[PDB]
């Protein structure tokens, strides 16, 4: 009655950088991860990928 | 319009809600069967059945608090209570105790000290039903309360709870 | 020495049995799961197709 949502909400997503940095030992991976309107993000459930 | 659509309503023993009210057909009338000048009889007398379903909507219904609720309480559903069956002993404690102890061996109101010791056993269930209905009940319970005109008024909650999924808390969901 | 090969990987599931939950929330909750006792379902006889 008060737990589930009837309408459109987004789970398990990709979100992928545009600029990029590729040197001889750093590689910067600079994200633009806004998270969305009406919704909050745990984090120990939130990573990367190579 | 102006002839009356008759509902009802009919029963699910799994929750204890009205699985829906529909303009039936499974008691509608052969259409076209009377005659010319006997025709003024359904316009008048098949109404008729749907002028005394508003007298079966009140007589032993019970009129409810929004026109199909969600949750029911206890009051006036016919909450069975059979009374506690009251038995006292089969056989003596007081009775078998001073023997077996000091000498005899039984296998068995008894043999030497009869008397009366009962303990109240109340059957009766603690607190009644909250889930729904008992099985049966549902003409005491959900006679169509008919509304002849299809739909009177601005939309929000005017007179609605037709379908199943129509919830009082959500407008309209999945 | 190197010769040209390529990974190939797999899984194994044995004496492992699938499942998904019958709740929008997507919990084992009780008997009475979140889609279950919702509002569309267990009212109407429809056709399925899996």
């Amino acid at each position: 009655h008060d737990v589930t949502t009837d309408r459109s909400q987004r789970l398990t997503l990709r979100f992928i950088p545009v600029d990029r940095e590729d040197t001889a030992y750093s590689y910067k991976a600079r994200f633009t991860l806004a998270v969305g309107d009406n919704r909050v993000l745990d984090m120990a459930s939130t990573y990367f990928d190579i | 319009k102006e002839i009356p659509t008759p509902y009802m309503w009919s029963y699910q023993p799994q929750m204890g809600l009205a699985a829906g009210a529909a303009q039936d057909y499974s008691t509608r009338i052969n259409y076209m069967s009377a005659g010319p000048h006997m025709i003024s009889r359904v316009n008048g007398i098949r109404a008729h059945r749907n002028r005394i379903l508003l007298e079966q909507a009140a007589i032993t219904t019970t009129p409810r608090n929004n026109l199909n609720p969600r949750s029911w309480p206890a009051a006036l559903v016919y909450q069975e209570s059979p009374a506690p069956t009251t038995v006292v002993l089969p056989r003596d404690a007081q009775a078998e105790v001073q023997m077996t102890n000091s000498g005899a061996q039984l296998a068995g109101r008894p043999s030497f000290t009869p008397r009366q010791a009962i303990l109240t056993l109340q059957t009766s269930s603690s607190e009644p039903r909250s889930g729904g209905i008992g099985t049966l009940q549902f003409i005491e319970e959900f006679v169509p309360s008919v509304y002849f005109n299809p739909f009177s008024g601005p939309p929000g909650h005017y007179p609605d709870q037709f379908i199943p999924n129509f919830d009082a808390v959500k407008d309209s969901a999945d | 020495t190197a010769v040209d090969s390529i990974t190939q990987k797999k899984f194994l599931c044995d004496r492992t049995l699938w499942r998904i939950p019958f709740s929008s929330n997507f919990m084992s909750m009780g008997a009475l799961t979140d889609l279950g006792q919702n509002l569309l379902y267990a009212n109407s006889a429809h056709a399925l197709d899996m």
